[PDB]
Formats: structure tokens, sequence, C-alpha cells
């Protein structure tokens, strides 16, 4: 690449978005105040985030190291380019059940009660898996795209004109959308509750915009750059792809900076921790 | 007139028996066992872990052939555990919910609790259906009731934060004797093993001797800065051991009439919650505000070890009559018993 | 008034009582406590064969 | 004030389909579990069916499994054992037995009346050494029995149980665990064993303890009834 | 394990199944602890909202359970029992607007307008009660209507500098009562002119209610 100072980059990103997600998972079952409702979706986010950082980030890190060509057969390739497309789209749902949780909470407090709460929380848990699952072995166990590249090795995820819409319209815009929607009802229902001295009214802004940009950002150029690509019939050069590529893998990193160490009961579990 | 002349008078007695407490002590304790072999250190790890209740845990009380156990919290809830199995017995609904003590009679048979409706309440176990009732609501205090502890099956102690003491029967219900003299609220009790002499402590910084026969004080124990929150009687019987706000802990002797030692640290700035010993009176161990509890060399002060194991303050603490094991209940509504 | 004369004649009652010396009580609760030291499981761990609390 | 009411019985042809009714006043019938126990004219007693509190676990007999069922009614305080598939071995009359498990309980405290059943016409193993031993007057004697298997568990707790049924009169719980007086039985009865081999002993003989002693398992489902012990003056 | 143990076994999972079936049944309702001093009007107030030791009261208005603990009949320290009503959701404070004019009855040299004051200092800034609303009540109005065209609010304070009316006089009262709270980040006090009025008095505590409820909600997300 462009210096080691990229791959010793890389490697601490690989070590800390596989290091931070550890200590979470493993401070969430050590505190045993921490067993409420709207705690079991950050253990999901948690275990969704580091799956990707712990077998999948690796393994694209050695297969661009060096050429465009796999180092096995079919036996990986479809195995890698597998956990790929349901380990991140399992992340992309689990901040989506956040976001409609809290609206939900703040929206209709009268019928969210203690067991509605919990019912619809693990139903999400659910329902994020599965889709999760069908995109990712829909190509593989129908009959579709490639997914088998050639003796060239060049594992890539099918480029089917139908399977490239369908993925990113059920992966990406939908929960754009839901998000979006959600938190601007929220921030215009904090804006309400505060006027009938300041920084209640400057850090609530500041909140959600760092959510909504953290979320966006790291994420829309790439599935906007896939529909367009294959649909288009357009080719971008291979750098601009490889650097969208660990931006949505670096999205990680910053996933667990703000569901988790903004919190108070956190932060404090986190400072009585070594 | 007379007012000042009996002020002196009473002035002048409290120095004689102050001067009469000086001549009497020859020398201190620490000295006596300068050349005896220390414990070393104490390692205790928690064996069970007892769930059930959603809320705060005031009281417990260990039955009387250790395995079976009582606990009382703010939920309304009255729980009685097999300690070995961990299993639950009995479940029994109060009806007020603020409930701050707890006692398991000596046979077996009956359970009393009370709080801060000033009433004590005493449930039947052993009912011909299966089921638990209760057989007598006792009243006449007014204030909270803060300690609870059963003579026999059919006498019973109290004390309530009206600066009095009674001994009750329950049978008929009313007060056989009445105890006064403390000037602020009283917080504990303590029944001697003969069953013929109790202590309290109260808010006022004091302990008195009681006789539960007679119903007059016999002597009465200073030496606390703040306030006294437990107490607890040696095995031997002839001693007993408070804990206060002040943080420390304090040894008294009934025979000499004086304190021992005490039992403070540098890095304890909370108070004592309770007080509790050891079946052979080598060790004492104490809960503390801060989530931990301390274990303290009797005649040496010095701590043996650490019972670290809770989220929120430790609010009961108890031994089983054969010293096999100990139990701590805290605000974070979870029962650990420890063994070494 | 009565509450000065009471406390007065408690205060009499009370100067009344023996008192001994502060070592032989030291002694005695010494003797006690070396007495009944081989009975205390918690001072002396005893082996897992008896312990009814085997988790 | 305990009090237990049956309904059903009666002469009836091989085959016939009929409900055995029970009736419990005075106590806490959603707490304790039931049983149902047969005695043949001229036999011993004999464990049929057994539920639990909620109705949660359901045990039938090795003869009785397939041609009967139960049931309770929280609501109504009622017991119900469906008859079904009869035969001509099945002439005894029914007893309702009331049973409830915790730490220091004692089950089989008390039992019915029962309601008369007739029709027109391995495991432990309960014996007795003696069918009918003589009794002397105001002196001292002792029944035995033993059994195939120990009944001394790990925890330490035995499981035997001792009843009585006087003449024409409805059986009751003397003592439990080979070692326990259950209520109100005076303390002229005292029960012993070791192991295997248990002995009951009483301290005098009045005109009151004439009856028939039976002697009982509880380590493990079926439970077995052993022969009862006729005492002959 | 031996026949007789998973009894006791299924025993405790029915009674552990009861214990959690009654405790979320407790959880949706709102706990609310009654203050005040003397007369001030806790018993008209209850009165106005209504169906020794620790009184309880229940009522419901628009299906929200409400429970209201009057805890006046102690007289003991309340230092050595006031950490029982950690968590509740509010606290209703009752005043006598009608009071500045009179004094103790055992003490002469003491306002008792000045222990009203001192009780609600005392009760606000507490270690227990640092994230818990206030609801005040100034109770009797009208006699204070009466009382204020002969007598002045110098007597209590005189620093008032104020024409003797109604408004200028009670807006003074209400303001003496709110900078006693040094808690402004984390504490708000709802104030209330009522007396002998009608469910004005109810829907004043429904609003306060649901307002508190939506503000910690919102707290949860570090968004408020
Ligand atoms: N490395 C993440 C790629 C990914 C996650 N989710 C997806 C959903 C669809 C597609 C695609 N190639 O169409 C790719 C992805």
């Amino acid at each position: 690449v462009f210096g080691v100072l990229i791959l010793t980059l890389l490697g601490f990103l690989v070590a800390a978005t596989f290091a931070w997600n550890l200590l979470v998972l493993a401070t969430i079952l050590r505190v045993r105040t921490f067993h409420r409702v709207p705690h079991n979706l950050v253990a999901s986010m948690a275990v969704s985030d580091v799956l990707v950082a712990a077998l999948v980030m690796p393994l694209s890190l050695v297969h661009e190291l060096s050429g465009r060509r796999w180092q096995l057969g079919r036996r990986l390739c479809q195995l890698w380019i597998a956990c790929d497309v349901l380990c991140c789209t399992a992340s992309i749902w689990n901040v989506t059940a956040i976001a409609l949780d809290r609206y939900w909470s703040i929206t209709r407090h009268m019928e969210y009660t203690l067991r509605t709460r919990k019912c619809v929380s693990n139903v999400m848990i659910a329902l994020t898996w599965a889709l999760s699952a069908v995109i990712s072995l829909a190509p593989l166990l129908f009959g579709w795209g490639e997914t088998y590249s050639e003796g060239s090795e060049e594992c890539q995820v099918s480029r089917e004109p139908s399977y490239a819409v369908f993925s990113t319209v059920g992966a990406f815009y939908l929960p754009l959308c839901v998000v979006l929607f959600v938190y601007w009802k929220i921030y215009k229902a904090a804006k309400f509750r505060v006027g009938s001295r300041e920084q209640k009214e400057q850090r609530a802004a500041l909140m959600v915009g760092i959510l909504i940009g953290v979320f966006v950002l790291c994420w829309i150029p790439f599935f906007l750059t896939e529909l367009i690509s294959p649909l288009c019939s357009c080719d971008i050069p291979a750098i601009w792809k490889s650097i969208f590529l660990w931006l949505g893998y670096s999205n990680s990193f910053f996933n667990p900076l703000i569901y988790t160490a903004f919190n108070k009961n956190y932060n404090s579990a986190f400072k009585n921790f070594f | 007139s007379e007012l000042d002349q009996l002020r002196q008078e009473a002035e002048q007695l409290k120095n004689q028996i102050r001067d009469a407490r000086k001549a009497c002590a020859d020398a201190t304790l620490s000295q006596i066992t300068n050349n005896i072999d220390p414990v070393g250190r104490i390692q205790m790890r928690t064996r069970r872990t007892l769930r059930g209740h959603l809320a705060k845990i005031y009281a417990m009380h260990w039955g009387t052939d250790s395995r079976l156990l009582v606990s009382a919290s703010q939920d309304g809830k009255l729980i009685i555990w097999d300690s070995y199995t961990t299993n639950k017995v009995h479940a029994i609904p109060l009806r007020s919910s603020w409930v701050m003590t707890c006692a398991y009679a000596p046979s077996g048979n009956y359970v009393a609790c009370g709080g801060l409706d000033n009433i004590c309440s005493i449930y039947n176990l052993k009912t011909r259906e299966g089921n638990v009732r209760v057989s007598r609501e006792l009243a006449g205090h007014t204030g909270y009731l803060s300690c609870c502890r059963f003579l026999d099956d059919n006498q019973i102690v109290t004390s309530s934060g009206d600066t009095t003491c009674a001994l009750w029967d329950i049978e008929t219900g009313q007060q056989t004797t009445t105890f006064t003299g403390h000037t602020g609220d009283v917080m504990s009790l303590s029944l001697a093993p003969d069953t013929r002499l109790f202590v309290s402590g109260a808010c006022d910084a004091s302990a008195k001797l009681w006789d539960v026969r007679e119903g007059m004080c016999r002597q009465t124990f200073t030496g606390h800065e703040s306030d006294i929150n437990a107490i607890c009687f040696f095995p031997n019987g002839n001693a007993f051991a408070t804990g206060s706000d002040d943080a420390t802990c304090r040894l008294f002797d009934l025979r000499a009439d004086q304190e021992l030692m005490t039992y403070s640290h540098d890095n304890i700035i909370c108070g004592i919650t309770s007080v509790s010993f050891s079946k052979s009176g080598r060790l004492l161990l104490a809960g503390y505000d801060d989530f931990n509890c301390n274990v303290w060399d009797a005649l040496k002060a010095d701590r043996a070890g650490v019972l670290a194991g809770h989220d929120n303050r430790v609010s009961c603490l108890g031994v089983t009559d054969d010293g096999m094991a100990v139990a701590t209940g805290s605000w974070d509504s979870f029962l650990k018993i420890w063994n070494g | 008034i009565a509450q000065a004369r009471k406390l007065v004649e408690q205060l009499k009652m009370e100067a009344n009582i023996d008192r001994i010396k502060v070592s032989k009580a030291a002694a005695d609760l010494m003797a006690y406590c070396e007495a009944h030291a081989k009975e205390d499981p918690l001072l002396t761990p005893v082996p897992a064969s008896e312990n009814p609390f085997r988790e | 004030d305990v009090q237990l009411v049956e309904s059903g019985g009666g002469l009836v042809q091989p085959g016939g389909s009929r409900k055995l009714s029970c009736s419990a006043s005075g106590f806490a019938f959603s707490s304790f579990g039931m049983h149902w126990v047969r005695q043949a004219p001229e036999k011993g007693l004999e464990w049929v069916a057994y539920i639990s509190s909620g109705s949660g676990t359901i045990y039938y007999a090795d003869t009785v499994k397939g041609r009967f069922t139960i049931s309770r009614d929280d609501p109504k305080n009622t017991l119900f054992l469906q008859m079904t598939s009869l035969r001509s071995e099945d002439t005894a009359m029914y007893y309702c037995v009331r049973s409830i498990y915790y730490y220091g309980s004692s089950p089989f405290d008390f039992w019915g009346q029962g309601t008369t059943l007739t029709v027109s016409s391995s495991d432990i193993v309960m014996t007795q050494a003696t069918s009918s031993v003589p009794v002397t007057p105001g002196e001292s004697v002792s029944i035995s029995c033993r059994s195939s298997k120990s009944l001394l568990h790990s925890n330490g707790n035995t499981y035997l149980y001792w009843f009585l049924q006087r003449p024409g009169q409805s059986p009751q719980l003397l003592i439990y665990r080979m070692s326990n007086l259950a209520s109100g039985v005076p303390d002229r009865f005292s029960g012993s064993g070791s192991g295997t081999a248990f002995t009951l002993t009483i301290s005098r003989l009045e005109a009151e303890d004439v009856g028939v002693y039976y002697c009982m398992q509880h380590l493990e489902y079926p439970l077995t009834f052993g022969a009862g012990t006729k005492l002959e003056l | 394990l031996s026949a007789e143990d998973k009894a006791a076994v299924e025993r405790s999972k029915m009674i552990d199944r009861n214990l959690r079936e009654d405790g979320e049944k407790a959880a949706r309702e709102v706990k609310l602890l009654l203050l005040g001093a003397g007369e001030s009007g806790k018993n008209t107030i209850v009165k106005q909202m209504k169906i020794t030791g620790i009184v309880e009261t229940h009522f419901t208005f628009k299906d929200l359970h409400f429970k209201m603990f009057d805890v006046g009949a102690q007289r003991s320290e309340r230092k050595k029992w006031i950490h029982c009503f950690e968590g509740v959701t509010a606290i209703i404070f009752c005043v006598a607007l009608s009071d500045y004019d009179l004094v103790l009855a055992e003490d002469e040299e003491m306002n008792r307008m000045h222990a009203s004051m001192k009780l609600f200092d005392s009760i606000c800034n507490n270690k227990w009660f640092t994230d818990t609303s206030i609801i005040l009540f100034l109770n009797k109005k009208d006699l204070f209507e009466e009382k204020i065209k002969k007598s002045p609010l110098t007597i209590c304070y005189p620093e008032y500098a104020g024409s003797n009316t109604y408004e200028e006089a009670a807006a003074y009262i209400q303001c003496q009562f709110e900078d006693l709270n040094k808690r402004k980040d984390t504490k708000e006090i709802y104030t209330h002119f009522t007396c002998s009025t009608d469910t004005k008095n109810v829907q004043f505590v429904f609003d306060a209610v649901t307002d508190v409820i939506i503000k910690n909600n919102l707290k949860d997300c570090g968004l408020f």
C-alpha cells in the first residue's frame, strides 16, 4: 500500500475493534445490574460488531495485502463472502432497533409497559438476525450471481443487477429512512419538552447530530457506489472501492464509542474495571 | 432552690463513679496478649447465593438448627430459605411493606416482624392447614420498631424509636414490663445466653444493661462519639461489642465496667451497620457502609480478611449456631453465604 | 422536678456495685478463647469431607 | 376442620364407564398433592395414582395405566378419577390421601373415608416376617419388616412409613421416616430401624391399640405396601 | 433426586413464579410522599384528592394508579428512616399562605412561616432526594386575601417593598420558596395556588407526573 503506516493503522483498528467489543461483552455479563430490557440490544450489537472484526477483517486484509487473488479455492471464498454480508447487515439493523425503542418510550410511555417493552425488544433481536441470514445465504442456497469467481480467484459478492438492488434496499436504505424519521421526531419532542437554561438545548442537538452523522457518513458512500456501479454499467478505480470498504469496516470502531462510552452506568463500570 | 444542689450532687456522683472506674483499671488488655500467636490470614469464598427479593433487604435471622433462614425486604415479603439447597419453603405477604426487623423463634414454630407501623406481628408456621396466618398483633408503641427477640414461645422483647423497650406476653397481648432511661431512639437488642439480662444501644451514644425479671437498669457504658447502630454478646456472656457511625467498634466488659479495646483504621470513614462474633470469640465480623465486610482479631485488633462481594451497602449479618457459615444481606437484594 | 430526683436516685443505685481488675477479665477471655479454639470451623479450616456447604 | 366427601360407586358390568369424585374443605386444596389408594377385600392397600400441585406431574400404576386418568378442579376443590375399561380384578374401596412436600413436612397425614367400588363377576418389595402376632395385655411387643433394597439415601434421610388401621375404620399415620412421630399420636409408639431392617416398638398395648399395621416405602415410584399384620388377643 | 426433593423444587418454582407475577403488578404504580408542617392543609389536600404510623391512600384519575404515604405522625428522628422513601416519583409539599401573621404556640420568637422554609430547605437538599422533583401547594389563599388588606407582609420579611396587593405579595412569597433550591441542574419545582378548588388539584398532579415520567424517559438516552 502507501507505506507501512497504512498497514499499522489497519492492524491497530483490528486490535481496537476486537478488544473494545470483548471488554463490553465481558462488562455486560460481569455487572449484575445490567439485566434490564434496553441492555439485551446492546449485547446483540456488541456480538455482531465483534464477529466481523475477529474473523472478517483479517481475511480481507490478507486478501488485499498482495494481489486480488484468493488464497484458497471455493472452500473459503464462499465462507468469507458469507459473514461479510451477514455480520455487517445485523449491525445496521441493530442500530435501527435501539432507535425505535427510544422513540416508543418517549412518544408512547403509556402502552410501553414493563412487559410490552421486553416482548417487542426480544422479537426485534430475532427478526434482525433472521433477515441478515436470508440475504447472506441467498446467492448460494437458491442459485444466483457468481460467488464462484474463477481460476483468477476474484472473491467478490454477487454482481447480479437484481441482487445488488435487492440487497442494498433491504439492508441500508430502509434502516436509513427509519432512523432519520424517528430521530427527527425524538429531537422535536426533546425541543418541546424544554421550553414548556441553554445547555439542555445545545447538547441534545449535538448528540443527535453526532449519532446521525456517524451512522450516515460511514455507510452512505459505499452503498450508493455499489448500487450505481453494476446497474449503470460504470467502472470505478479499485482504490476508491477499497477505501470505502475500510470506511465501512471502521464504522464498527465508532459504533461502541456512542451507545456505551457516553452512558453513565457503562462509563462508571469501565472506570471501576482496570 | 434545690435544683442547684441536686445538680451538684449528681455531678459529684458521676465524678465518684468515674474515679472508681479509673482506680480499678490496672492495665490494658493489649499488653497481656503481646506474646499471643496471631491468627494469620483468613480466606472465605461465596458458597451459596440466594435470589428472589425484588427490593432492599433489611434484616435476617438464622434458625436454631443452622439450616433454615428468614429474610425481610421492603417489597412486602417474608421468605424462608433452605440454605443447603437454596430452596424456598414459605413466602408470607405483609399488610405493610415498611418492615425493618425480623426474628426466628428458638423452637422453630413462630416468626415475628415489625416496622414503621409501630406494630409487631407474630406468625404461626405450623397450622393444621397448609398455610401460615397471623396469630397475634401487638400494639402500644408510639414509634417505629427497631429490633425483635424471642425469649421463648410465649415471651418477646421489642425496642422502638420512642426511647422505650417492653416485654410482652403473647397469649394476652399486654405489656408485662416497660424499660425507660434512654433519651434517644433505641436501635438494637442482644439477649444474654442465660436469657436473664439484655443490652440495648440508643442514639444518645450510650448502652445499658437491663434486668428482665426486675425491670430496672443496672449499668451504663459510654465512650462512643456519634451513635450506636449494632450490638452483640460475647459467647462467654461477660462482654459485648458495639458498632457505631464514627466508624469504630468497641468491646466492653461487664465485670470491670469499662472499655477494653477499639477496632479502628485509617482508610475507613463510613459507619458500621451490623456486628457479630464467632463461635469461640476469636474473630469479630462487622459489616460496613462501603459494601465491604471486615474480620478483626478480637484479642489483637488486626484485620484478618475481607468479604467483598456486594454491590450496595451491607445491612445485616449473622453467624450460625454451630459456627460453620456466615450469611450477609445487602441493599442489592442478594444474600450470600460464606464459609472458611 | 421529679426527673432530677429520679436521675440522682438512679445514679446512687449504680455506684454501689463491685468491680474487679482489668487483667483478671482479660485473662478470663484469653483462657476461654484458648479452651474453645479447637471447635471453631471458621478459625481452623476443615476438610471438605464433612463440610455441609459442599458446592 | 378437614372433611372428605366421595361420590360414585355401586355394582356395574365389566367395561363400564363412570367417574370417582372427591370433595375437600377446611384447608388449602391448591397446595397439596393428592393420592388414590385402593384396598381389595382380604387384601392390603395398593397405590393407584398421584397428582401434584399445579397438575405438573401425574403417575399411574403398572396395571392401571391406559385405562385410568386423574384430574383436579382448583376453584371447586374437587378431585376426579374417570372409570374406563373395567375388569373383574378391580373390586376395591378407593381412598383419598393428601400430601405436602417441603423441608420437614409429614405426608399422608390425613386420609379420607372412601367409597365402595365393586363390579359383577423390578421394584422394592415389602415383606413382613409374621402374618399374625398374639398380643399380651399390658406388655410390650414389636413388629418387624424388611426390604429387598436399602432405604438409606445420601442425604441421610430414610423413607419408611407406618400406618395403623382400626377394625372398620380409616387408617391414620403413626410414624414417618422411621423415627418421627406424627401429631396427635400418643408417645407409646416408637419406630426404629437400621439400614434395611425396621422394627416398630410399643411401650404398652391397650384396648384401643388393637389394629392392623402396614409398612410403606417412598424412595421411588411406585409405592409398595407390605401385607398387613393382624393383631390378635 | 429421591422422589421427595423434586417436589421441593417444584414447590419453590411455584413460589418464585408467584413472586415474579406479584412483583410486576406493583411496578406499574406511582408512589408519592406527602409532607408539610402541622395543619398546613394536608387533610384538605387528601379530601380534594382521595379515593398511628404510616397512612396510605389510593386513587385513580386517568388509568394511572397513585399511592400516597403520609408520615406526619412519627415525631421521631427523620434521619433514621428517611432513606426508606428514596425512589419515589415525586414529593408533595403543602404550605399555608395565611401563616405570616401567626407565630408558634410554645415559642413566641419564631415565625410560623420560617419553620416551613427551614423544613423545605432541609428536604429539598438531601443526599437521597437529589433527582426527585417537588410539587408545592400553597393552601390558604382566601384568608390570606382577607388579612392582606390590613396587615402588611413586612412583619415576616421587612424587605417586601411593594404595594399590599394579592399579586405582588403572592409572587414574592412563591419566589421566596424557589431560590432555596440549589440543584437547579437536576431538580424541578412545580407551584400551584389552590384553595378549596375542584378537580384542578388532581389535574395538576397528573400533569406534573406525566412531565416527570417523560423527562425521566428522555434522560436515559443521554439526550436531555
Ligand atoms: N462488507 C459489507 C458488505 C455488505 C454488508 N451488507 C451488504 C448487503 C449487500 C451487499 C452487496 N454487495 O450488494 C453488500 C453488503
